[PDB]
């Protein structure tokens, strides 16, 4: 409850600079579990309007605009591209109610009182109190605007859910000694309570109205045009493809790749192989694959979490470093007996993310994480499992994968350790829309965490429903 | 734990029977020595024409406080008290004690029956007063500072007349102004820059880290907070910042602060449970 | 250990032993004599 | 100075890699008045018009 | 040339040794028979011991005479730097800031950097501001005032 | 009492500073047999020791 | 070893009783040297007179 | 690290001490290569154990 | 009182033990609970440091502690001695800080100094002695307010911009040594601190007078020097006759300003436990005044 009355305040005395008004929401099963509720570390919300630009960046439009650029060197825009986008989220204060309540009753059990078109109640093994501001840009608001909620965890994971402005005030604008604003506010109480779904139609959360809100005191102007809602959603159109546009590119890179080369695949994976063999049914048993990779491939494909580190602020500083140390100069004499000795080169195992998609019963691992180092009697890799085991679905003839390495270079192998080997390209996104869609979240500080860096946090931050709570 | 002095120059009958007459009074000297010259006896020594009354405030904090208990020859004998232990004190401030007050000490305003001369240098001892007492000569010295700049209006100097002006248990004087020739001085004049300073840096920085702390845990306290904030800026409505100068402004909130611990707090020196019924000397409970 | 003697063999002398050794295109045992063991030193800088 | 040359032609005084490997390891100065120094920006432009 | 000259005016100091002249019987010493008090502690016990001496003048004219025999160093390093007058008085400043900053910066003075609980204990009480040099081959800044 | 009386011996990595300090003649490729006169006033770190 | 510490025990009080008389020996020769000295004029002065 | 408490307790043959300079400059010049110094009545020669 | 504890070792002592045990006569150890028998686990800080846990919680739980001074040892016997009021006692200082005459003395948790070795002191097993550092008032509140400056500073910021202001101020001089903070987790302690801090400087704000606010201008006005110079500076990126003249709302508003500007003040100054007056010349030990 306090979480939205200071919030109001907090809006309120930001809004000629911000121009945001506050939108009171609550969360409960229907959107988050409950190790997600009592873990839950931050909520960032973003604005987006009728033409898909956010708020933080420049209003007529930015140099992310430009295409990717497939360089380690670049990395999608580096620290400035990184800082433009984490200018972009603004971050909302949240109180968790971990135990089993039911709404109206927690309300009037508070100081408000609740006087709704009717008295439905509404139970919830938790409640998320947290407010969003959805910014009208001048005293207007749009139908086609649409809002971003951002729910953060301790080791740095997000979920990302977006409505659109419409959805929210489809009801509530097409109607439309001394006091403290304390008591007022808990006397004027509540009365809306409105279930709204996100543009997927994946979640639903319910707003909370207020009557005391300065919402009310503005009387500022809403409106939707059909045109307006028609390029808010190709804009969300635009937003959605990025993983499959990308999929789709490394599909026709495969298949350009086996255009190119006649079908001679080399190996470039160690197995011993037989010539008396049915190689013709490798081959069928290789289109079942990529077909059905194709029919099951997602966002969480090792291509987008190949590209997810790239877009790390690190990356561009670190790969040029690294550029730098692969040619260096030979040393002389003199550097190795008096001076230091050499950076020590890249280890001899790499991490790398992989697809595995077996036919003979339909399914596809995407999100697969594996250790690649190459043999050193023949330069062939070997794929091991991160326990340090060898990873056995080179042997077997049903399932084909296809592995990105941390640079971006892909290879399809088949059985037997023969591959297609290309690279990923990037220039169908421009650099905002992988930018935006993949860039990793990162923490500001907050309660129990080490002010230096690299610390090994203690005992993580937890809100008990099963505990009697610990002051 | 008898500290012994000696005096550099020609002691006289008149010298000695006006030494005499304070054989219980506290004398406070510079540091813990066995055996000091009569220079170091006293404030005379802190003196000057620059600095006053807040500077003396500050120093005699950290003065060692004595009681004299005897005059031997050319020499006096000092006793320095320790905690706990009951004693004999001699009234020569400006009031009276009664039964259970707690006492201050603070450097003397007014100064003639008890001044001993010698050379240029004289005898000045400090204040022994009740703490309500020393704590509103504080503050109505604090205020005529903050006044300083506006003497030129005929209702503020009205004010200042008033502040001057204390009445307390059968008792009343004049606090002398801190502004001479118009001026205030140095140590004054930085006290009342500290205050200030300390003011609105609070009022400049508050807001944001009623921010940052609602962030974490928007408790009740955070929401009444906001509103007083908020209610404040609308009172001044009748008419970002980088890291580095962020915490510029927070080190001198703090070291503003810093200046202030001696006015803002009062030490109790003696507690008094038992009065002579001339109000010239009582028995006190010392605290160190 | 291999850090752990290279941090311990810091002169002139053992990286130029090292150099030495792997200058030259003979294997090591075409280039190494073996003598015996040791039991006596003392110490200077040009050591017994 | 002609017997000097044993010493003046040789390629050590000649080269300032060193010298300038030194002069980057140190940074600039931090201190206010040497903060004047380091304000200054060279731009490569084209020629045309 | 600006238009006005200076005299400078340097304080040089000498480590030297002295000669004392006395007359016999030139002053009577009086003494006691030395007191003591006990200062006690929980593992150490003090024991101040004390005697008074006092002494009279028994020549009429003075009786003892001092010479300045030998001179064996000099203190001072007997050089050519002037008094920073920033120093002394550290708190002028020009009305204008401007030239305030840009008067420092030529004359070459450092202005405080952050106003600390030090920083104000400088400026309105003094200190020690002058930091010792590095190194001090020639002994101490015999500094040079002007007219 | 001034800075320096030569900018080109007196600082670190200056032309004279590479020359003789011993830690920046190894990092060339001195033959360590002749004696060098400067070797005691440029061996700054002998100094500092 | 308790006749050794109570011997150890009256020589420290012996050795401090001594050195504190020669203290106050030396301190009376320094008292009677200062003493002189505020009363003696230079040569130039008294050979003026 | 040196038994000084034997030192302290055993007898000692006494000497004409001769220091060029102060003992404490010497002491404190770091002349020796083991020192203790220190003020007052140490009781640390006592306690024998 | 319980005016003597007796502190007894079950590890035996060896005979490096009984010396350097002896060398520490007069060390200020803490005690946790009063007792007047204690086994020698519960000596020192050993039991409470734990660097993952941040500065804050042993700083909270140091300053709880009770605080004696070490006497003579015997076979596995300590034999520790709680000061009084008021009394006099001779204090070692085996923290590198140094004592200057006259010096209000504070108890805080070590901090990291420059060497590293540090003198680690009676190793028994894997216990050890460590002891408190026995500070000076300046350098006390100093670390306090540098602390709390970067719980203040430090929240809602990213590593990225945290960390060159919070290594400026982990560090701090005092009297030419270097020492720095050793863990300054954002603990919940410290968000306690926190709060405070912005409940009275809401107050300051809020009840502070219309003179208390508008001094600094008006010297400005009239004044220059320095000093202001600086105080003007520190309000430039966010840069008359009183309409009421009123010594009655000046004494009140004053004297509730004091009161908040203490609040705001116990959060930055520490409990004085010794005051020195004598030091010995080598800065080993001290004889002081017992406080608390």
């Amino acid at each position: 409850m306090e979480t939205h009355l200071y919030s109001d305040l907090a809006f309120e005395a930001r809004f000629a600079d911000d121009e945001q008004l506050p939108l009171h929401l609550v969360l409960d099963q229907e959107v988050l579990s409950n190790e997600e509720a009592e873990t839950l570390r931050y909520v960032y919300y973003r604005n987006v309007d009728s033409a898909g630009r956010s708020t933080g960046r420049a209003p007529g439009g930015d140099e992310d605009d430009a295409p990717a650029s497939d360089d380690a060197e670049d990395a999608v825009g580096g620290d400035r591209a990184f800082d433009r986008e984490r200018r972009t989220w603004q971050r909302a204060c949240f109180r968790v109610l971990p135990r089993p309540l039911e709404l109206l009753d927690y309300l009037r059990q508070s100081g408000l009182t609740v006087t709704l078109e009717k008295e439905q109640r509404v139970r919830m093994f938790y409640a998320v109190f947290t407010t969003l501001g959805l910014r009208c840009p001048d005293n207007r608001l749009s139908g086609a605007q649409t809002l971003h909620l951002r729910l953060v965890w301790p080791d740095g994971s997000y979920r990302d859910w977006e409505f659109l402005a419409r959805d929210l005030l489809r009801e509530e604008m097409e109607a439309n000694d001394e006091v403290a604003r304390t008591d007022e506010w808990k006397g004027a109480g509540v009365s809306r309570l409105r279930e709204v779904w996100d543009v997927q139609h994946r979640v639903r959360l319910r707003v909370l109205w207020y009557v005391n809100s300065f919402w009310r005191s503005r009387e500022l102007s809403y409106d939707d045009h059909e045109v307006e809602l028609y390029r808010a959603l190709d804009a969300y159109r635009a937003r959605i493809a990025v993983e499959y546009v990308l999929i789709r590119a490394v599909r026709d890179e495969i298949y350009a790749v086996l255009r190119r080369d006649g079908g001679a695949l080399p190996q470039r994976f160690a197995c011993h192989v037989s010539r008396n063999m049915s190689w013709r049914v490798v081959w069928e048993l290789c289109r079942h694959a990529l077909a059905l990779w194709m029919d099951w491939a997602d966002v969480r494909s090792c291509i987008i979490k190949a590209l997810t580190p790239r877009l790390s602020r690190g990356a561009a500083a670190a790969a040029q470093r690294a550029r730098r140390q692969r040619e260096r100069s030979a040393p002389k004499p003199q550097e190795l007996l008096f001076g230091p000795r050499n950076e020590s080169g890249p280890p001899a195992e790499q991490t790398w993310y992989a697809d595995v998609v077996r036919c003979v019963r339909a399914q596809v691992d995407l999100g697969v994480e594996v250790r690649a180092a190459r043999c050193p009697r023949t330069g062939l890799w070997i794929v091991r499992d991160r326990r340090g085991r060898l990873r056995r679905w080179l042997s077997q003839p049903e399932v084909c994968v296809l592995y990105v390495t941390p640079d971006l270079d892909f290879y399809w192998v088949l059985p037997g350790g023969f591959a297609v080997s290309s690279r990923v390209t990037l220039h169908g996104l421009a650099q905002r829309a992988l930018r935006d869609r993949f860039q990793n979240f990162e923490a500001v500080l907050a309660r129990g965490m080490h002010v230096e860096a690299g610390r090994q946090e203690p005992e993580t931050p937890r809100v008990s429903g099963r505990r009697l709570p610990f002051d | 734990a008898n500290i012994f002095c000696t005096f550099d120059h020609k002691l006289s009958i008149a010298d000695v029977g006006k030494l005499t007459k304070l054989v219980a009074a506290v004398v406070p000297i510079p540091q813990r020595l066995h055996l000091i010259k009569h220079y170091q006896l006293g404030l005379h020594q802190f003196v000057d024409h620059t600095r006053g009354y807040v500077r003396l405030r500050g120093l005699l904090r950290n003065m060692t406080l004595t009681l004299m208990r005897r005059v031997e020859g050319n020499q006096i004998l000092l006793h320095v008290p320790t905690h706990g232990l009951l004693y004999t004190v001699l009234n020569t401030g400006p009031v009276t004690w009664e039964k259970g007050d707690a006492l201050c000490v603070l450097p003397p305003l007014f100064h003639r029956e008890n001044l001993l001369t010698l050379g240029q240098w004289e005898l000045v001892l400090p204040w022994i007063v009740p703490m309500p007492l020393a704590l509103e000569i504080n503050q109505r010295l604090l205020i005529m500072g903050l006044f300083s700049l506006d003497r030129s209006y005929e209702e503020v100097k009205a004010a200042v007349q008033q502040l001057q002006t204390i009445t307390f248990r059968d008792a009343t004087f004049t606090i002398p102004d801190p502004v001479i020739d118009q001026h205030l001085l140095i140590d004054m004049k930085t006290a009342c820059l500290s205050m200030s300073m300390v003011a609105n840096l609070a009022s400049e920085l508050t807001m944001t880290y009623v921010r940052k702390l609602a962030l974490e845990d928007s408790s009740m306290l955070l929401v009444k907070c906001q509103e007083l904030l908020m209610r404040l800026d609308r009172e001044r409505s009748v008419g970002h910042v980088s890291p580095d100068d962020e915490i510029a402004r927070l080190s001198a909130l703090f070291v503003m602060l810093r200046q202030l611990d001696d006015l803002i707090r009062e030490q109790v020196v003696f507690t008094v449970c038992d009065v002579s019924p001339d109000n010239k000397s009582a028995t006190c409970i010392f605290k160190g | 250990t291999r850090c752990l003697l290279e941090s311990v063999y810091t002169a002139s002398a053992a990286r130029a032993a090292l150099q030495w050794l792997d200058l030259g295109p003979h294997l090591l045992h075409r280039r190494l004599e073996t003598l015996g063991c040791v039991k006596t030193v003392s110490l200077g800088i040009t050591s017994l | 100075f002609v017997d000097a040359l044993k010493t003046l032609c040789h390629p050590v005084l000649h080269e300032p890699a060193p010298c300038l490997q030194t002069f980057t390891e140190r940074g600039p100065p931090s201190e206010p008045a040497m903060q004047r120094l380091l304000e200054c920006r060279f731009q490569q432009e084209p020629m045309g018009g | 040339h600006p238009g006005f000259a200076l005299t400078a005016v340097r304080t040089d100091t000498f480590e030297v040794d002295m000669l004392l002249y006395s007359g016999k019987s030139c002053t009577s010493v009086i003494i006691n028979n030395p007191i003591v008090t006990k200062e006690e502690r929980d593992i150490s016990t003090t024991y101040h011991v004390t005697q008074n001496i006092n002494t009279v003048d028994m020549g009429l004219g003075y009786t003892s005479n001092t010479c300045v025999a030998y001179v064996n160093r000099v203190r001072t390093d007997m050089g050519v730097r002037v008094q920073d007058l920033f120093r002394v008085f550290p708190m002028n400043v020009y009305r204008h800031d401007e030239v305030d900053r840009w008067i420092r910066h030529a004359a070459g003075v450092e202005r405080p950097q952050l106003l600390d609980t030090e920083t104000i204990s400088m400026l309105t009480f003094g200190s020690m501001s002058e930091r010792n040099a590095a190194a001090t081959v020639h002994g101490q800044k015999a500094a040079c005032e002007l007219i | 009492f001034a800075a320096t009386h030569n900018p080109w011996a007196s600082q670190a990595g200056c032309l004279s500073d590479v020359l003789y300090n011993t830690r920046h003649r190894e990092r060339l490729g001195y033959n360590s047999k002749f004696y060098s006169p400067c070797a005691q006033y440029f061996n700054t770190e002998e100094i500092i020791a | 070893l308790d006749k050794i510490l109570n011997v150890e025990a009256m020589h420290t009080v012996l050795r401090a009783l001594k050195n504190t008389a020669d203290a106050m020996e030396r301190g009376l020769i320094h008292s009677f040297l200062q003493t002189l000295l505020r009363k003696a004029p230079p040569y130039f002065v008294v050979q003026t007179l | 690290m040196e038994n000084w408490s034997a030192l302290e307790l055993l007898p000692k043959v006494g000497i004409p001490t001769d220091f060029l300079t102060h003992v404490k400059t010497s002491a404190g010049e770091e002349m020796f290569e083991a020192l203790r110094i220190y003020y007052g009545d140490d009781p640390e020669r006592y306690n024998i154990h």
